[PDB]
RNA sequence: UCUUAAGGUAGCCAAAUGCCUCGUCAUCUAAUUAGUGACGCGCAUGAAUGGAUUAACGAGAUUCCCACUGUCCCUAUCUAC
RNA sequence: UAUCUGGUUGAUCCUGCCAGUAGUCAUAUGCUUGUCUCAAAGAUUAAGCCAUGCAUGUCUAAGUAUAAGCAAUUUAUACAGUGAAACUGCGAAUGGCUCAUUAAAUCAGUUAUCGUUUAUUUGAUAGUUCCUUUACUACAUGGUAUAACUGUGGUAAUUCUAGAGCUAAUACAUGCUUAAAAUCUCGACCCUUUGGAAGAGAUGUAUUUAUUAGAUAAAAAAUCAAUGUCUUCGGACUCUUUGAUGAUUCAUAAUAACUUUUCGAAUCGCAUGGCCUUGUGCUGGCGAUGGUUCAUUCAAAUUUCUGCCCUAUCAACUUUCGAUGGUAGGAUAGUGGCCUACCAUGGUUUCAACGGGUAACGGGGAAUAAGGGUUCGAUUCCGGAGAGGGAGCCUGAGAAACGGCUACC
RNA sequence: GUCGGAUUUCCAACGGGGCCUUUCCUUCUGGCUAACCUUGAGCUUGGCGAACCAGGACUUUUACUUUGAAAAAAUUAGAGUGUUCAAAGCAGGCGUAUUGCUCGAAUAUAUUAGCAUGGAAUAAUAGAAUAGGAC
RNA sequence: ACCCACUCGGCACCUUACGAGAAAUCAAAGUCUUUGGGUUCUGGGGGGAGUAUGGUCGCAAGGCUGAAACUUAAAGGAAUU
RNA sequence: CGCCCGUCGCUAGUACCGAUUGAAUGGCUUAGUGAGGCCUCAGGAUCUGCUUAGAGAAGGGGGCAACUCCAUCUCAGAGCGGAGAAUUUGGACAAACUUGGUCAUUUAGAGGAACUAAAAGUCGUAACAAGGUUUCCGUAGGUGAACCUGCGGAAGGAUCAUU
RNA sequence: AUUGACCCUU
């Protein structure tokens, strides 16, 4: 037969169902950037958490490896080409500290809104 | 079992064709020839993806059928012919000759050459023997074979071959200070100058090889090519030189000479 | 349906294995031939990739060869004398290979007589010059005289009839003969 | 194998030829070679009477892949010996290993007189037997 | 609580002991008042008037199976007296 | 992304499980379902059974066509088609499917073939036959009769097939196309010891018979049975020189015969060239298809080492007659108890042999994992095995083939 | 001193090599003369030798650990690249766009086993004892 | 034979908590989330059940080995009022 | 006036034992019978080549009427051969059945005997207090039933204690 | 010296 088309999952549910803390942080973020469902605030968590481990297992490797310095600057790049990292700071200390909403604000639907060609996140 | 295979399934091919996943479930089974089917590169992939002259496997059997491709002097019009290393494919449409060498990243890479460049190629002996009648001959990677070679000539030596006639015009002797290209392993597309080897009664001998940026490697007996002498190399290389830059240094280059 | 697999058999340690395939062409066999004496009679058998073998039945005659002479002539086999694989093979005339048979040998006693000018048992100048050169050299031993003055030499098959369709054989000579023929006579 | 004759068949090397015309010193022609790979030829088996186209040096077999050593562990057997290899087997998930043995029959030719305790090399040759795959090419113990 | 003291325990059973009875169920057969295994308000089983079991043994009684056959279908022939 | 909470009590710490909780290329099912991309899908139970249709055939300029097959031209009366059927060749041994069997078996890395076969591909490679021999035999080159096809058909029936007539070959059997140096026997010669001149038969490959070579790394004198080269016989003696492998009876070469005869082209296409004592003469190109043998490739078959789940309510197992080994032979493409004949009593095992189970094909891999692990892998790749269950075979380079045959159930 | 990329008078540590201190870079013999007694008005016509050769002496027997080739592709992590994002995919991106030019399809190997390789601490295993021990 | 001071080895005991433990308590039940001295055996919620079955030992009684189906949310430990 | 144990009674499940010299399916495995293919001993329809032979009925040159080198339909008599289908000998491979042998996995059973689960059954009161005879262990006997009793043991005792 | 028992849920 044909090759196996490759798919991923791209959003990963929270372990605890019903914690209220929780649930009101992402209706909070839900509301004030217009989301239609949770799902999008699992997914960005999901690739969060995806470059956070990428960024730890590049920190327990030695300084001056080629591993950690490539891996590095291709992730720190990759980060503030989205925009989600800052422009001035390559020390991965970020890398290790970013945040959802700092995904969710350098997303376009807040983004319309942000340029003002939208009066409000919906109408964007 | 119960014969030979005849298809060739995708994912199953070797990976350095280049071939995608997609678009089809087979691979051109390289047809039986002068070189294994792992190292070679048929002529339906060299007209159709390297160079891109061909869109279908359609069109590859057209090319080839009315005789404008010639491998090594001859036509060659099989679709899956297997065309490996040290291979001259001509075509005479645009007079432009390749020379089958690998890429520094151990793919098959497209290499113009001129006529007179063409008019000859290098094998490396396999095996030294005599035939029947008591007549020397020689075998090279290329599964030609040579009669009434000269005597000088032992295994792991290189001939170049004037590939218009049976007669080896020159031979390059196989020893230390030698510049060679690494065919195969984690090191497949090197240029060599070899320092020392080591013997290892028994089998599978290694030779160690710096490249021109003072990097030391190690590869099999088999697996080393020698393609000239230290100083000028007997044949051109490909873009690059075969010195397997690091990771980082290819991003530099790219980042600065895009 | 012969087979030739080890599969079939006990493991090293005796445990039986099971059935793993079905008996496979490429590890087949066959009948023997059974060579006799008297007749010639060849069948070519068809194996892999061609290569036909000749079974050899009821051979006649052979090529034998006279080692220290350095001479081959055909000839005719009397009978199997002495088999060490089996002595029903001896008993009833089978030809194998290791098979010691009596010879007329007639050839060679031609052979020796032109070539040595000497007797067995009871002219020109060149063949005389010939055959004084040549002698010095006809005093081989007892036995092989012996066995040219019975008109039976005895002669070991060394080539094997149901392959190669040839009892072809050599005399023996010296510590070989000796042995065969005590075992001749020990019994 | 206390005297060379005693099968039914008669022992000798194959093609190898003793001519009775001449009459000197060394009457019989005894065929040998060296195995390669550092092995030296014993003199027993250069001198000897013993035929044993099984052995290494004046055998027709040849000696090639794997080389292995052992100690043997039984000698009651006409020309060939089992041998011991005792070697540890690695289990990642309690990381550490356990004592494993594997019994290899080798064919061990009348130049090398070896008993059990004693450590022999042997080498791959061609199938010998049902289950024999070596030579012994040496002896380390006495 | 009564009759004359007790009130059939462990076991075993249509048993060589069960009338009804060719008991009922299962099995064995094409078909079984037969045999075996169960059941048990057992007319009227049962503990040295010994109960139950039991290898071995038996010219003891019974059922089935294989083998074998003139017992039979279905008779015929031969020998001696 | 190293996390817990509810439940034994009047209440408390525990143990401990139950319950919750999250995931699942894990299925099923319920209710619901608007768009885009992507996509598994009769694995589980029954490797149970199958109506019907299809899934293996094939052509070039270049192996055979006089078809009561089609469309038909002339700058040369010294020769231009397409071709259904049927021979011939090749393929049908690939693919695809499934996971029944299978627990050192398969399989995974690792080796070996100095222990083998190999269509095809690629390169190279065949001047010695006329064998009761100065001719039973044509090489400006030969026979057999066999398909298609034509008449009658035999039965209900099959991809059933007969008797007669022609006719092909790349179907089958014989058969020949040179003026090459060079050894062995047969000799008239003088009764020889440097003695040599006439002319014959064998010297291709396949002969897997016997024999020889395939050597080597270090300074003198020597009568011997037979001078070898030059040689006032009083003496100088040079020229011997053959390869690889870690390793060979290795590749090759040589010597004596055998072959019931293998091959060494009675085969096709292309516009036609040059030479002339202009003869339907001599010479000649580019190819196709065959073809010894050797390498090469695609392969195959064996094979070294190490590694597999549960079970001791499996402790001994194998061993008339194969179990372990030795000798010899048969068979194989080869090695080998693979099988025979003789002999020895061996071989495996608590470091778990042997036996049993597996709702077990193995691996790449998958799910989940702080680390360490647990569970899964019929299934897109690789390797096995099978074609309803065994078994035996033909053809073929390759099948113990099943959209091949035979037989039993 | 180099507009985050210093040839240096760096006098502080770390990791390796060489020699001596009773402490050996497994030898008996030649050629390309070799850590060479022989230098040319400044690449030596005479010893040692294994970064290479042979007949005796071996990786003192291992376990262990270091490094190297292999452990197919797909899968995994991972560079890239606006598939309109994404899952994917291995595509693509730029001209004096008449002509055309052009990058890439990398990087870890998944117990163990086998092959080489440095070490030899740790844990085993032998040597010379009625000397049939060593030079 | 006693009395003193030691010493080695025993059966133990009193005190305390460096510690350990759920606690009762423990000089070992310590040196164990700062987890590794060597080694044998055993347990994995409560029942069914030390039952059934197979094996083996025994004269027997029984011993050793030893399940599952099914069932159940507690059984249980140490303390407090 | 707590709790609680066991017979007995009722209802429903679950395994277990069980005559049937049970049954079925396979794996190997005394023997026997044994299809078919393959080798082989023969066999021989049929097809098909070679020769100095004899003629019944044509013959042609030679002085063609007392003789012929070859002969048209041609064969019945001869020998040399090649292939060779039925049939068939002995084998070797071996499919499918029987009585045996276990092994493994299923499965039918009259009946028997346990266990378990049930809001409110009967009989007693065995345990928890010194539970009113302290409990419990091993063993043995007895008994409607919990249980009682003997012998030894334990404290998990109701005693850490007699100078 | 005798002293047995006291339904289900809450």
């Amino acid at each position: 037969p044909r090759a196996p088309r490759t798919y991923s999952k791209t959003y990963s549910t929270p372990k605890r169902p019903y914690e209220s803390s929780r649930l009101d942080a992402e209706l909070k973020l839900a509301g004030e950037f217009g989301l239609k469902n949770k799902k999008e605030i699992y997914r960005i968590s999901f690739q969060l958490s995806k470059i956070r481990r990428a960024a730890r297992d590049l920190l327990t490797r030695d300084e001056k490896d080629p591993k950690r310095l490539f891996e590095g600057n291709a992730l720190i790049r990759r980060l503030v080409r989205v925009g989600v990292l800052s422009e001035d700071k390559k020390k991965l200390d970020y890398v290790l500290a970013l945040k959802v909403e700092d995904f969710l604000e350098r997303r376009l639907q807040t983004q319309v809104y942000k340029l003002g060609l939208a009066k409000s996140v919906h109408h964007a | 079992a119960r014969g030979p295979k005849k298809h060739l399934k995708r994912l199953a091919a070797p990976h350095h064709w280049l071939l995608d996943k997609l678009s089809g479930c087979y691979a051109p089974r390289p047809s039986a020839g002068p070189h294994k089917l792992r190292e070679s590169l048929p002529l339906i992939v060299f007209l159709r993806n390297r160079l891109k002259y061909a869109l279908n496997g359609r069109e590859v059997k057209a090319i080839l059928m009315q005789r404008h491709v010639k491998v090594d002097g001859k036509v060659r019009t099989d679709t899956t012919y297997p065309a490996g290393f040290m291979d001259v494919i001509t075509l005479d449409a645009t007079n432009e000759n390749f020379r089958l060498v690998y890429d520094v990243k151990g793919r098959f890479a497209v290499h113009r050459i001129t006529d007179e460049e063409a008019s000859y190629k290098l094998g490396k002996v396999k095996k030294v023997q005599l035939g029947k009648k008591g007549v020397p001959y020689v075998v090279t990677h290329d599964g030609r074979t040579i009669r009434y070679p000269d005597p000088n000539i032992k295994v792991n030596d290189t001939v170049k071959i004037d590939l218009a006639s049976g007669k080896i015009t020159d031979f390059i002797k196989f020893d230390a200070g030698k510049l060679v290209y690494v065919t195969g392993g984690r090191n497949l597309g090197r240029i060599g100058t070899i320092v020392h080897k080591e013997r290892h009664d028994g089998g599978f001998d290694l030779v160690h090889i710096k490249d021109s940026l003072d990097n030391t490697f190690v590869t099999r007996l088999n697996n080393v090519f020698v393609i000239g002498e230290q100083g000028k190399p007997y044949i051109s290389l490909p873009k690059g030189k075969g010195i397997k830059l690091s990771i980082a240094e290819e991003r530099d280059r790219r980042r600065a000479q895009q | 349906g012969i087979s030739r697999d080890s599969r079939h058999k006990r493991s090293a340690t005796g445990a039986k294995r099971a059935q793993f395939r079905k008996k496979r062409k490429f590890e087949l066999g066959r009948q023997p031939a059974n060579t006799k004496i008297g007749a010639k009679r060849i069948h070519s058998v068809r194996t892999r990739g061609g290569n036909k073998k000749y079974r050899a039945l009821r051979i006649e005659t052979g090529n034998f060869s006279w080692a220290s002479e350095g001479i081959s002539k055909k000839t005719r086999i009397a009978g199997v004398v002495y088999h060490p694989s089996n002595n029903e093979l001896v008993r009833t005339n089978t030809l194998t290979k290791a098979a010691i048979v009596q010879i007329d040998a007639t050839p060679f006693r031609q052979w020796f007589e032109a070539h040595y000018g000497q007797t067995l048992g009871k002219k020109s100048k060149n063949a005389e010059r010939k055959w004084a050169a040549r002698a010095a050299s006809a005093k081989i031993e007892s036995s092989v005289e012996s066995q040219f003055s019975a008109g039976r030499l005895y002669a070991c098959i060394s080539s094997r009839p149901g392959q190669s369709g040839r009892c072809d054989g050599y005399i023996l000579e010296g510590e070989e003969l000796a042995f065969y023929l005590r075992r001749l006579t020990a019994k | 194998e206390l005297t060379v004759q005693s099968e039914r068949a008669f022992q000798k090397q194959p093609h190898i030829f003793n001519n009775p015309k001449v009459k000197t010193s060394k009457r019989t022609k005894r065929w040998y070679k060296n195995a390669g790979l550092g092995f030296k030829t014993p003199k027993t088996a250069i001198e000897g009477s013993y035929i044993d186209k099984k052995c290494p040096f004046t055998g027709l077999v040849s000696i090639r892949g794997k080389i292995l050593t052992g100690t043997v562990v039984s000698t009651k057997m006409h020309r060939t010996i089992v041998i011991r290899r005792a070697y540890l087997h690695y289990i990642p998930k309690y990381n550490r290993y356990e004592k494993r043995h594997k019994n290899v029959p080798v064919h061990v030719s009348p130049a090398f007189r070896v008993q059990v305790g004693d450590i022999v090399t042997v080498g791959q040759c061609r199938p010998i037997s049902k289950t024999v795959r070596f030579n012994v090419v040496k002896v380390s113990a006495a």
